[PDB]
């Protein structure tokens, strides 16, 4: 779809939609479009441990888009960072 | 060479549920004796053949697809190999990838199970550069 240059330019839903592109990349036979799905959610989340976040999971989350969603959220508020856009 | 068909072969080795751990330690993580019980004695076109199908039987394997994301697991139902922790990386190798132990350049078996092991990018570089 069309990849953002912000968190604050995603409202929550479409931050969702961008991850179930990438879950559609995973199961492409390659990676190359996969790869650069990656590279834009790791430059935008700002997240110290980029796409683990997608394949590694805490268990004390949900390992599903929505758990994702959740983390992103309160990482960026605990480190004073711009959240998704509210409409 | 690893491009030239061939049958696996192998015993493989029991695992735990932390199989990958140390896939970027020494020579990585052994083939699981389970897996290799559903690939011994069967043919492939190509080395890169033997590793879609690895992939997906342990993505079929219950006690080893537990041990992996959902997101993962995709990844493997369909051949690939699962994406490592950010730290395990080396530039654009970012999936777990198979070794040699033997090098196919001497005698070293291709297919056997027992001379292939899982190693991180960053673990197989330098295993190959004397690390
Ligand atoms: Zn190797």
């Amino acid at each position: 779809m069309e990849l953002k240059n912000s968190i604050s330019d995603y409202t929550e839903a479409e931050f969702v939609q961008l991850l179930k592109e990438i879950e559609k990349e995973n199961v492409a036979a390659t990676d190359d479009v996969l790869d650069v799905l990656l590279e834009h959610f790791v430059k935008i989340t700002e997240h110290p441990d980029g796409t683990d976040l997608i394949y590694y999971p805490s268990d004390n989350r949900d390992d599903s888009p929505e758990g994702i969603v959740k983390e992103i959220k309160e990482w960026r508020a605990a480190n004073g960072k711009p959240g998704f856009k509210q409409g | 060479k690893r491009n030239k068909p061939g049958k696996a072969t192998g015993k493989g080795k029991p695992v735990n549920n932390k199989w990958l751990n140390n896939a970027g330690k020494d020579l990585g993580s052994p083939v699981p004796d389970r897996i290799a019980n559903k690939l011994r004695d069967k043919e492939f076109k190509s080395f890169d053949d033997f590793r879609k199908k690895f992939w997906e039987e342990v993505s079929k394997d219950p006690e080893l697809s537990k041990q992996f994301s959902r997101n993962n697991n995709d990844r493997m139902k369909v051949g690939k190999a699962p994406k490592t922790r950010t730290q395990d990386v080396s530039g654009k190798r970012t999936s777990f990838e198979l070794h040699h132990e033997k090098p196919i350049s001497q005698n070293g078996g291709v297919y056997d199970m027992d001379n292939i092991s899982v190693v991180t990018p960053k673990r197989h570089i330098d295993i190959h550069r004397g690390k």
